[PDB]
């Protein structure tokens, strides 16, 4: 069962006796790069143009 | 049905050339054909239409 | 800006004239498009062969 | 990558010779050391027939056993230890080191199997898009057209216009290989929008390749709409100085010079792979349009004017229409006696029905021919 919500401090205690949650991965928002990476994904989608930097957009 | 052919191209021949032909053998075709014939024509004419014009300087 | 546009204006102008000069016609001796247009042969069949091509 | 240069170079040095033994062939060396390449050294040394230092070629054969060896190995550990998205990738790092080692099988093979893994969609396409890509490097064909099918699935399906743009640049760059520039048209004329597939060659190179094309197979008013008038063109088309100077002396009616640059490009052309000996088939045809369009605003007109205007001899000029009449692709006729030449036009039926024929029997004969395989 992956449960993955947000704001931990939300989620109860029951649900973080040390030993029951067993990897605890959190996610970071997204700068630039993660963006920039993610900007390049999603801009291939469409028909893009040459002489577009994404990074200037990020 | 494939050694009978074989018989029979025997008969047709050998050959000499057809035997080199054989030792012979490739290679594609593109798409479509006709006519090839000579080349080095357009920059010769061009060698020559300077020529030709040089020749027409020359006039 | 809608000056030099006129340019644009007068292009479209001087083609229909044209068009319309040569619409009912055949063999049209030039010098009569000329006339009619009002304009020099010269650069009338400069045209015509523009619009030829 | 393989990167194309490479064949490009060797392509060079096969030419009519031309040794030299200059640049071209010292560079594809340079590339070669560097490469530890070797199925070309063989290859290579049996094709242009020229081999020599047996101790180079083995160097580079450890050199490969040491990282074919290693890639191998880092498999292995894999196969204990996957790893699924990595093992392909271990894989691509595989057949892809056959690419810089040139064998084209190997990474064949190993593609294949990757793509029974692969999962994805930029492994299992654009992994084929490489492999294709060496359909490209060694001058074959039908290798590749079964795979651009495949990519052309895969694309269909999902995907992107990312991906479809480079792709229609490989379809494209491939109908300049052969006759079929028509395909290339719109392909090409309508890469120069988007072009990020460097990978193949530059961005001015590829435009001249586009515009030439384009001159070729465009119609003289779309001609005037794509690329005359193109926005991406006019910053490039400048940045040239060759087959621009030749559109525009068609376009314009400035033929005479249009003939040398002309000539120039041709001999521009041959040093060229994707046009290799299209070098004929170009100007043979470039030749007819200016000729066409030159009569089409006349109903008569006499030699000495058109043989003046492009400034040359008449008897040359005669010679050079007598090649285009026969085959019905020129409209003209000419009378010697007088000088003169008239115009007859063609009608449209006359077009196609000639072109009908023709089609119609090379559908015959290929109905036949197979019909009496299956009826045995």
């Amino acid at each position: 069962v992956i449960m993955a919500t947000n704001r931990i401090d939300i989620l109860d205690s029951a649900l973080l006796r040390p030993g029951r949650i067993d990897r605890k991965i959190e996610f970071p928002p997204p700068n630039e790069e993660a963006r920039l990476d993610i900007l390049k994904i999603h801009s291939r989608k469409m028909n893009l143009t040459r002489g577009i930097n994404l990074r200037k957009i990020a | 049905e494939k050694k009978q052919p074989v018989d029979l191209g025997l008969l047709e021949e050998d050959d000499e050339f057809e035997e080199f032909p054989a030792e012979d053998w490739d290679a594609h075709v593109w798409e479509d054909n006709w006519d090839d014939d000579n080349v080095e024509d357009d920059f010769s004419n061009q060698l020559r239409a300077e020529l030709e014009k040089h020749g027409y300087k020359m006039e | 800006i809608i000056s030099t546009h006129l340019a644009k204006l007068y292009d479209n102008l001087l083609e229909q004239n044209l068009i319309r000069v040569i619409e009912p016609f055949s063999r049209v001796q030039i010098e009569h498009i000329s006339s009619l247009i009002k304009l020099s042969k010269a650069d009338v069949e400069r045209k015509l062969s523009q619009m030829i091509l | 990558n393989p990167d194309l240069r490479i064949a490009q170079l060797r392509f060079l040095l096969s030419l009519p010779e031309h040794r030299g033994d200059a640049a071209v062939r010292d560079e594809l060396m340079a590339a070669v050391r560097d490469n530890n390449m070797a199925p070309y050294y063989e290859a290579l040394c049996k094709s242009l027939d020229w081999q020599i230092d047996v101790d180079l070629l083995n160097k580079m054969k450890k050199a490969n056993e040491d990282e074919l060896k290693r890639l191998d190995e880092e498999l292995e550990d894999a196969e204990k230890n996957l790893g699924e998205s990595e093992i392909r990738d271990a894989m691509m790092a595989k057949a892809e080191y056959l690419c810089r080692i040139g064998d084209k099988e190997g990474a064949l093979t190993a593609f294949r199997k990757t793509y029974d893994k692969t999962v994805a969609l930029g492994h299992r396409l654009d992994i084929v898009f490489y492999l294709l890509r060496i359909g490209l490097f060694y001058m074959d064909n039908d290798l590749i057209t079964r795979n651009t099918e495949k990519a052309k699935s895969l694309i269909e399906e999902g995907g992107d216009w990312d991906r479809r743009n480079r792709l229609k640049v490989y379809q494209g760059l491939y109908c300049v290989a052969i006759r079929d520039f028509k395909q290339a048209a719109e392909l090409f004329l309508d890469t120069v929008s988007t072009f990020t597939s460097y990978e193949l060659m530059d961005y001015k190179t590829f435009v001249t390749y586009t515009v030439y094309v384009s001159m070729i197979a465009l119609e003289r008013p779309d001609l005037r709409e794509k690329v005359i008038k193109g926005a991406e063109i006019l910053e490039v088309l400048h940045s040239l100085p060759a087959v621009r100077q030749y559109l525009f002396s068609l376009y314009e009616c400035r033929y005479s010079v249009f003939f040398q640059s002309l000539a120039v490009v041709e001999q521009e052309m041959k040093k060229d792979w994707l046009f290799a000996p299209h070098y004929r088939y170009y100007v043979r045809e470039m030749r007819i349009h200016a000729y066409s369009q030159l009569l089409e605003s006349y109903r008569s007109l006499t030699l000495g004017y058109m043989a003046e205007a492009f400034g040359v001899g008449v008897e040359f000029i005669d010679q050079e229409l007598s090649r285009f009449i026969a085959a019905g692709r020129l409209h003209c006729k000419i009378d010697k006696v007088n000088e003169i030449v008239e115009t007859n036009r063609p009608d449209s039926k006359n077009w196609q029905y000639q072109e009908t024929i023709k089609k119609g029997d090379l559908l015959l004969n290929r109905v036949q021919k197979l019909s009496r395989v299956i009826n045995m």
